[PDB]
């Protein structure tokens, strides 16, 4: 009479409990939401693709996208029902999704070799991968006669209070979530179903504040946490940060990028970097936080003019992926970032978006707490930060293919 | 009884008397980085080193307060030959100038220069005002920064202001680079001044860039020639429109921001839909860098291409465009209904630097 946290293989009890839940939750949807759902079932693939990619445009392009009304209303439908205890869910991924850019086995082979398994473990095991968008999940491990489109099965623990919409699609019970978080894969085991080998990955949610296009909500949080930060500095620190902010950034960052501190030491500058840095530890980032930086090519050893930078050609994505996926880039300069994901005039044309996950307690500040600052909803991160590039995604902005880099700050 | 108007630009100071049609002094907004001690403005067109050229305003914002004081000092004593104590003073500021910053200005004006009264106006609002307007969108493009500033009923809409750190100074550097690419060598700071002149003298904005490239390649019709101080005369070809093409394609210069047509559009689009028609009809250009022949026509074409096809689009490029900020200040400082707007020594003594926010 209570559902377990994990229906495991018990398909019959899964359906039975979920059909009941579907009839209950369905009662609580308003008109907008039922409509959104009826819309989703007829167009799930296009609607999900939009929910992955929507924040990356200019606000005015967001506000007027015809797909946007359906996104907001489907979003609201999912979050009407919030689980009272954790539930495990099951779904197939393509291995591309975790930057394993090669088949695990073919669609015809039944065994997954000792090598591939092991290679797969090195690729996916030690990272937080960002998930985003509407996803269909199942409440039981599939068995005989359920679709099994990949060698990769995800077994994910959704925490208490995760939004989950169970619903009848004519004959079946289906389960809809909006992924709004990151995943860690704690283990991978092999498993057999209907004669073939599969990989089951045990995954858990790591949560992060991500305001995406909601720059206002993002600002509230920034000012709520950072408007007393200015008063926490020493006289010296205040002045050296005011200097950075008001225009000193180009000389400090230029000095760092050539590794002046070692190659040609400048003691005024060094002291300035020392103070800014110390200042960035006065209010450590109080919560796990996703930030967005739109990047120049120079940041990835490239120029506006490099033919490797035309991402309209798969080769170049594939080559950028080789160079960077799985790698870690170090930033010698102070890195300025925004809690907003939107496109902005100052960088309209930039083609690489570094989407960064900042662990709670990392050095950083919401510089934009200080009025008049030209940076937009800006968080500044410390010089010498390293970023693990777990995954490279791509999207169309007009005719221009740009890149999203799932990254993690590792100190 | 006669107000001073002083327009503080990234590269040029425009200064003079309210009620006049043109400023009386315009001079370089530079001082000195020493080894008698430091020469200020057009006088540092002398020892520019090893007592070297420093710029106290960068990208429209004051950042070196000490050299700023010296600029102001020079303005009053060396240039305008007046006593600051004797004249209410209107100063201009960049769009989105921080409060902190507006207050430092006030404090210094009152305490260091002992002005009887003062006011700070937004530079773009005054340009609009110079051409009889109170609603409109201004492209202000100077030496160190360019802005798109939508304004409704005398109010700038700070959330829709676009800022590009791309302007005349970068355009001269780029003319230097490309002229060097042709086999000349323009690299020193002295040479930087000659290319400024070449830029102001011979550059223009092609109505159709790719077409102008084709004309220049296949015939000779577009070449002009120029005499250097040493009497050498050089030829200049497609550099003539390539240079200010950077304003539309910042990528010419490695920059990845939107161009001035796109920031214009963006700016308009961040404004609420009932006022947009008003903005499209009332696109005002101002600043030395909007002086290129062809630019108004080119802007007309680009904005037409982005806007809905039922939109009335008017570009206003006054011939006085390069002093229109100053002029707007002259008109304001004489406007009679403007006189209650001044901040007196008395009100400053009472309310402090903060009074400078009145609501206009
Ligand atoms: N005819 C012209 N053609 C092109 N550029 C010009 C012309 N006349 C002046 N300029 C450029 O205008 C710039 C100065 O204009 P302006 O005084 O409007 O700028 P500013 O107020 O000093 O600086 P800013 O507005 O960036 O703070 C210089 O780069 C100058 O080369
Ligand atoms: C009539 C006039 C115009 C002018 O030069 O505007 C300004 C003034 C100038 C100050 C420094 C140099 C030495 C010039 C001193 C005297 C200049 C003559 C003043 O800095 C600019 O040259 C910069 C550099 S090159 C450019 O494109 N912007 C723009
Ligand atoms: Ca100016």
């Amino acid at each position: 009479i209570e559902r377990p946290e994990d229906f495991l293989k018990d398909k019959e009890n899964a359906i039975q409990w979920e059909k009941k839940e579907a009839e209950r939750v369905e009662k609580n949807l308003d008109t907008l939401e039922k409509e959104a759902l009826e819309l989703y079932k007829k167009d799930s693939e296009q609607i999900s693709n939009y929910s992955q990619t929507r924040q990356y445009f200019y606000d005015y392009q967001i506000e007027s996208n015809p797909r946007e009304k359906e996104y907001k209303n489907l979003r609201n439908a999912i979050s009407k029902n919030k689980i009272d205890k954790p539930i495990n869910v099951y779904y197939f991924e393509s291995p591309e999704k975790f930057a394993f850019n090669k088949e695990i086995r073919t669609e015809n082979q039944n065994e997954i070799s000792l090598e591939k398994f092991n290679e797969l473990k090195e690729t996916i095991q030690d990272k937080l991968f960002k998930q985003d968008g509407f996803k269909d999940v199942s409440l039981y491990e599939p068995g005989n006669g359920d679709e099994k489109p990949t060698p990769l099965l995800i077994h994910l623990k959704l925490p208490k209070n995760t939004g989950m919409l169970p619903y009848i699609n004519s004959n079946d019970v289906k389960t809809l979530i909006e992924q709004d978080y990151s995943i860690k894969i704690d283990k991978i085991v092999r498993i057999v179903i209907e004669g073939k080998q599969y990989i089951k990955a045990e995954a858990s949610i790591v949560n992060s504040l991500d305001f995406k296009d909601d720059v206002s909500k993002g600002d509230l949080w920034g000012k709520e946490n950072y408007s007393d930060w200015s008063n926490k500095l020493t006289p010296n620190e205040l002045a050296d940060v005011n200097d950075y902010m008001r225009g000193g950034y180009t000389a400090i960052n230029n000095y760092l990028i050539s590794n002046g501190p070692l190659n040609n030491p400048n003691p005024e500058l060094d002291s300035k970097v020392n103070n800014i840095e110390n200042a960035l530890k006065l209010t450590p980032i109080p919560s796990n936080l996703i930030v967005y930086r739109r990047s120049g090519p120079q940041e990835f050893g490239l120029t506006l003019t490099s033919p490797e930078y035309d991402f309209n050609k798969i080769e170049n994505i594939d080559a950028f992926k080789e160079k960077w996926e799985g790698k870690v880039i170090t930033y010698p300069n102070f890195i300025s970032t925004s809690i907003g994901s939107v496109n902005m005039s100052a960088f309209a044309k930039r083609k690489i978006i570094l989407r960064i996950n900042i662990p709670k307690d990392s050095p950083g500040a919401y510089l934009s707490a200080i009025p008049g600052y030209a940076g937009e909803y800006e968080v500044l991160l410390n010089h010498g930060s390293k970023f693990k590039i777990n995954k490279v995604d791509s999207y169309k902005d007009g005719t221009v293919t740009k890149l999203i880099l799932d990254a993690t700050l590792i100190n | 009884t006669t107000a001073l108007v002083c327009d503080n630009g990234s590269g040029l100071v425009k200064a003079g008397f309210a009620g006049d049609d043109a400023p009386r002094a315009v001079f370089p907004s530079i001082v000195g980085r020493p080894r008698k001690d430091s020469y200020v403005g057009d006088e540092a067109q002398s020892k520019r080193g090893i007592l070297t050229l420093k710029y106290p305003i960068e990208h429209g914002i004051i950042t070196n307060w000490d050299d700023m004081e010296k600029i102001w000092h020079h303005t009053f004593y060396n240039e305008l030959r007046v006593a600051p104590e004797e004249h209410p003073t209107l100063l201009t500021e960049a769009p989105l100038n921080p409060k902190a910053n507006r207050e430092k200005m006030t404090q210094i004006m009152f305490e260091t220069f002992n002005v009887p009264a003062m006011y700070v106006a937004i530079q773009a609002v005054l340009s609009l005002y110079a051409s009889g307007r109170t609603t409109g969108i201004v492209l202000d493009s100077g030496d160190g920064v360019t802005h798109n500033v939508p304004i409704y009923e005398g109010y700038a809409l700070p959330h829709a202001i676009m800022r590009l750190d791309l302007a005349g100074r970068d355009l001269t550097d780029y003319l230097m680079k490309i002229l060097t690419e042709r086999g000349y060598s323009f690299v020193t700071t002295a040479e930087r001044e000659i290319v400024r002149d070449i830029k102001e003298k011979l550059c223009y904005v092609a109505l159709d860039f790719e077409n102008e490239m084709a004309t220049a390649a296949s015939s000779s019709s577009l070449e002009k020639s120029y005499e250097l101080p040493d009497g050498q005369v050089i030829t200049i070809g497609n550099e003539r429109f390539r240079c200010p093409e950077t304003l539309f394609q910042p990528s010419f210069i490695g920059m990845e921001s939107a161009g001035i047509h796109e920031t214009t559009y963006n700016s308009i689009m961040k404004c609420d839909i009932d006022i947009r028609k008003d903005l499209y009809a009332n696109n005002v250009m101002s600043g030395g860098t909007t002086m290129y022949p062809g630019i108004a026509d080119r802007m007309q074409k680009e904005i037409t291409a982005l806007a809905p096809s039922t939109m009335k689009i008017k570009i206003i490029a006054p011939p006085e465009r390069k002093y229109s900020v100053w002029i707007g200040g002259s008109i304001l400082a004489s406007l009679s209904t403007f006189q209650q707007m001044w901040i007196t020594k008395q009100e400053y003594d009472e309310a402090g630097p903060s009074i400078v926010h009145r609501k206009c």
